[PDB]
């Protein structure tokens, strides 16, 4: 997978997109801890657009 | 008009550069913006001249920024500075010449002044003009004919349409003259009002009054001075000098009480001669002349009580020598501006400390009252010690994870109640208040949301003031704050910033903000500017904290709000974390307490 | 630094580089404090001495200076233990070096370096030189990829641009030497000339490149004699920073305006002044180009007008903090390649597998509570085999 280090309060932000996006089967494939998540490789550049509202 | 490769308005081919540019410390942009140097030896003279002919927009420590407009040039001509008298010295001071655009603008603005004069006599407003051609070519549009009631040529005009005609003339390029010749006026006998020697006038107050008093005639205008600078004293002095019937208009009960207190303190006029035309309490308004009332009462649109109706009829019938209006920034509002036409006054002086707003209605003040005669320099007052130096600060509080989760998840506007109440900032304000309480510093907490204010106040068992807060309880709480050592903090709502007589406070915490408004920010900051008896500028005894929540619209609100203060020169220091917060025991530490607070917030609905 | 450059050399090149005219003196001046004296001492001795004497020849206090000097000069190989006599060649050359055996120039150097920087930046008007262009391209601060189109500027280019003139030139010459070895120019011969300055075909080409850089100027239609400029051997500020992110720079040379525009939005340009604004857009544009807040802060500080020198710190804390925060907000999300096995069953058996992927360098993150380990696909054929072996062992 793709190791992504984030904030514990921000981990659930990517989980809401998993239950909303209907592109693939499941966005998040594995959750290590509150500061480590995994992902099919393709949405880091798309997430940069959501920084303006975050 | 010319744009460089960058956002650079190119002026290489626009104006030249003076050879003695180092000697000349003044700049003149074609748009009218002027950049003065605060380090030049002739800085004081340049400051005086530029304040006379222009209005400040940004006055940082090093390079001041001014911009001139038609109203500022009209004020210069009113104080008697001719087109040559200003332009010759402007060219002499300028280190890069004067663009032809600014030259023609100055010439046109100066010449288009004094041609049309508005004089009210026997309750009739005559538009006098020595030159008749001005009227001949001014009667082209039909609005003037429908307005008019159905050498030295003058014609009467309708009372109600004065505002419309004045705003029309402003863009018609023929400003009206509102100068009051109180020296030569026998229709209205002078009032027995004198200024006692006890009152002391500070140099900036005297300078503003001199701008206001161009001659024997009292000019109607707006004087912007910091709240701690003694604008109340300046207004009292203006009324005493006018020596005629004066009607002071506050914005709230606290404002009227403070105005009466200032009148009694600084003027020898007897107590019985001052009345409070206030619904809560009255002192026979018809009995005496000097009156203090409120915009809400005078402009009240619904049914009027019998006694209030009699008082209002008496006020309308009588003519007022002076009409003082505090906090003029609210005047352009519908109901508040209706009061101007409701009441009759020769000169309507305006006093305030934050003459700024978002909607472009501030320009309307120039004709509603008059040109802005003066604006006090907050930094210069701080240096002179008239105003307590303030260490303006913005404490950044990281938002708690769960709270941020719901905040971002919900697209509704419960965020106002959510981010205003988070464990990181709730612990912050509690810890800050504890630190200042043990330091013997007086605290004035601020919060726009009455719900959040009440929750914080009950949790900290402090005397919050807000909404209905009975007047008696308000006064009791303020007296306890001022006197009782056991209590050194008061939690005031938005009512505090409107107009409050409050004791000098060593710190001012703001947990919540109404929005990115430079008016409220400056109004609340002015509370702590009250200079102490023996403080020092470098001691930074006064502190201002604007608590904000990280990664939230509040950050945008705070940035959209500190613009005016940074323009003045205050440097807002960011505080990511506070030392000793972890060791100090505060609520919402463990996850559970944050959970119950979040549940209560959600149930708030 | 020159100490680093000389330390990164072999004994065979070192002794040859220790030429008679200047090298023995230029390398001597490098000796920071004490090695000067000990070397001077044992400049006249033909008999080596024990190491214990050198060890005890410095008091107990400030001994770290002794060890560091001894290590530095051991790296330079000025002496040999021979069991600490100096190298005979260096001793002889040093004895021969010790009683044995302009206003227009500085302006020229300034102008030449300014035009070089103008070419470095996207200036439509600049000096044209194919050799200079290709040298800068191969120096690692520029990439063209298309001879027809003028070369662009790489990320390192902006960082090099924002550096101060001394360090900028020194790094440029370091890269020049490193590329000189690659192109085949003898390093020793060109290096000795730099040392000789502070007191053949390859020499002529090297001097031509130095003249193009502006360090030297023959002034006599490329004669043998040369008059080095001030920069060959090795100013007041003009920017005024406000508290509202406004810069007023007393700049007449287009280079300074270009450098400021690299990380600020220009508003007005007066004959002897220019007004710019340091906004999020410009700062983040520079950061994306490759700059970091440290270079911008250092540049503004070094080009600080005397007016703001009185206040301490010179640069306002609000401006500095805002720039740093803007640079920090740039990076958040990440990227890696991995594979996850699971069901590790026995607790003590999963701990042994964690050391297999950690030693090979294919372990990203682990988990002892759920028995999960992420392994990159690059070393998947080695971890699985180990697991199979462990299973066989049972």
């Amino acid at each position: 997978g793709v190791l992504i280090e984030c904030d514990p309060a921000m981990k659930q932000f990517l989980l809401y997109l998993d239950e909303s996006n209907a592109l693939g089967k499941k966005f998040i494939i594995q959750d290590i801890d509150d500061t480590h998540v995994f992902v099919i490789a393709e949405l880091v550049n798309v997430l940069q657009e959501r920084v303006g509202e975050l | 008009t010319k744009v460089d490769e960058y956002g650079a308005k190119d002026y290489r081919l626009q104006m030249p550069l003076k050879d003695d540019h180092t000697s000349r410390p003044l700049w003149v942009a074609p748009d009218g913006h002027i950049f003065l140097e605060a380090f030049s030896p002739v800085y004081k003279y340049a400051q005086d001249f530029l304040v006379a002919i222009a209005e400040p927009v940004c006055r940082p420590t090093h390079v001041h920024e001014y911009k001139l407009t038609a109203y500022s040039l009209y004020a210069a001509v009113s104080v008697g500075l001719q087109t040559s008298d200003i332009t010759e010295y402007l060219r002499k001071l300028s280190k890069t010449g004067v663009p032809d655009g600014i030259m023609q603008f100055i010439k046109l603005c100066t010449v288009s002044y004094g041609k049309v004069k508005l004089v009210l006599k026997h309750n009739r407003y005559f538009v006098e003009s020595c030159h008749p051609d001005v009227i001949q070519h001014l009667l082209q549009d039909p609005v003037i004919r429908e307005c008019r009631l159905r050498q030295t040529v003058s014609f009467e005009v309708k009372q109600e349409m004065i505002e419309e005609l004045q705003k029309r003339c402003i863009h018609l390029e023929y400003p009206l003259l509102a100068e009051y010749d109180f020296r030569n006026d026998s229709v209205n006998p002078d009032i027995n009002i004198d200024l006692k020697p006890t009152a002391v006038l500070r140099p900036y107050q005297e300078k503003s009054l001199r701008k206001m008093f161009g001659n024997g005639r009292a000019r109607s205008g707006v004087i912007v001075l910091p709240c701690g600078a003694g604008k109340s004293l300046v207004g009292v002095t203006a009324a005493c000098t006018v020596r005629k019937r004066c009607l002071v208009l506050g914005n709230s009960a606290v404002s009227v009480e403070q105005w009466k207190a200032q009148f009694k303190m600084w003027s020898t006029i007897d107590d019985s001669q001052i009345c409070r035309f206030t619904s809560d309490a009255k002192d026979k308004p018809i009995g005496c002349s000097v009156a203090i009332s409120t915009y809400s009462m005078l402009g009240h649109t619904t049914k009027r009580s019998w006694e209030a109706e009699r008082v209002m009829e008496w006020l309308k019938t009588q003519e007022w020598g002076l009409m003082i209006l505090d906090e003029v920034h609210t005047i352009p509002a519908k109901m508040f501006r209706r009061v101007l036409t409701i009441v009759q006054a020769h000169c309507k002086l305006g006093l305030t400390a934050t003459l700024v707003r978002e909607d472009d209605k501030i320009v309307d003040l120039n004709f509603l009252i008059g040109p802005k005669l003066y604006e006090a320099n907050w930094m210069e007052l701080q240096n002179n010690g008239y105003i307590a130096k303030v260490q303006c600060a913005e404490v950044w509080c990281p938002m708690s994870p769960e709270f941020y989760r719901e905040y971002v998840a919900i697209k509704t506007k419960k965020r106002i109640l959510l981010y205003t109440m988070n464990p990181n900032k709730f612990r912050a304000c509690q810890f800050l208040i504890k630190f200042h309480e043990r330091r013997n510093d007086k605290i004035i907490v601020f919060a726009d949301n009455v719900f959040a204010l009440k929750e914080y106040a009950i949790r900290l068992n402090k005397p919050y003031i807000y909404g209905p807060t009975s007047q008696g309880e308000r006064m009791q709480i303020l007296q306890n704050f001022k006197h009782n050592p056991k209590i050194n903090t008061i939690f005031i709502s938005k009512v505090g910033d409107t107009s409050f007589d409050l004791p000098e406070a060593n710190v001012l915490i703001q947990i919540s903000s109404h929005g990115g408004s430079r008016r409220q920010e400056a109004q609340r900051l002015g509370r702590v500017l009250r200079a102490k008896k023996g403080m020092v500028a470098e001691e930074y005894n006064a502190f201002f904290y604007s608590l904000v929540s990280q990664d939230t619209q509040e950050m945008a609100y705070s940035t959209k709000r500190q613009r005016f203060l940074v323009d003045q020169g205050y440097s807002f220091k960011v505080i990511t974390k506070l030392a000793g917060m972890e060791e100090e025991d505060l609520a919402f530490s463990t996850k559970e307490e944050q959970q119950q607070l979040l549940q209560k917030v959600l149930a708030a609905t | 630094n020159l100490q680093e450059f000389l330390g990164g050399l072999s004994p065979g090149v070192l002794d040859r580089l220790y030429g008679h005219p200047a090298t023995c003196l230029a390398v001597f001046r490098e000796l920071p404090s004490l090695a000067k004296n000990w070397v001077m001492r044992m400049l006249f001795l033909e008999q080596p001495l024990p190491q214990a004497a050198v060890a005890l020849w410095v008091k107990k206090e400030f001994s770290k200076a002794q060890e560091e000097s001894t290590g530095l000069l051991s790296g330079l190989r000025i002496w040999h233990t021979q069991l600490l006599i100096l190298n005979p060649i260096f001793r002889q050359n040093l004895r021969i070096a010790l009683l044995g055996g302009v206003p227009s120039l500085d302006k020229y150097a300034e102008e030449r370096w300014e035009v070089v920087l103008h070419f470095m930046v996207g200036s439509p008007s600049a000096a044209v030189s194919q050799d200079l262009a290709q040298l800068l391209s191969q120096a690692g601060l520029m990439k063209s990829t298309e001879p027809g189109e003028p070369p662009c500027i790489t990320s390192a280019g902006f960082q090099f641009l924002l550096l101060d003139t001394p360090a900028q030139l020194w790094y440029f010459m370091l890269q020049y030497l490193q590329t000189a070895q690659s192109r085949g120019m003898d390093l020793v011969e060109i290096l000795s000339f730099l040392f000789q300055l502070s007191f053949s075909d390859s020499l002529l080409n090297f001097l031509q490149h130095l003249r193009e850089f502006g360090l030297v100027f023959q002034r006599k239609r490329k004669s043998r004699r040369y008059y080095p400029t001030r920069l060959a051997i090795n100013q007041p500020g003009f920017i005024v920073v406000e508290t509202n992110y406004r810069l007023y720079a007393y700049t007449e040379s287009e280079l300074q305006i270009a450098l400021i525009a690299l990380f600020s939005e220009m508003l007005y340009r007066f004959p002897n002044m220019v007004v710019a604004q340091v906004t999020r857009e410009s700062v983040q544009q520079a950061i994306a180009s490759g700059i970091t807040a440290q270079q911008i802060i250092h540049f503004l500080r070094t080009r600080a007008h005397p007016v703001m020198l009185k206040q301490t710190p010179v640069l306002p804390p609000t401006i500095t903090d805002q720039i740093r925060l803007w640079e920090l907000e740039r990076d958040r999300l990440r990227f890696t390649e991995g594979v996850l096995y699971n069901q590790f069953l026995s607790q003590v058996d999963f701990e042994l597998l964690l050391a297999h992927a950690r030693e090979l360098g294919v372990l990203v993150f682990e988990n002892s509570a759920k028995r999960l380990m992420v392994v990159t696909p690059a070393g998947h054929s080695d971890v699985k085999r180990f697991w199979k072996r462990q299973k066989h062992s049972s």
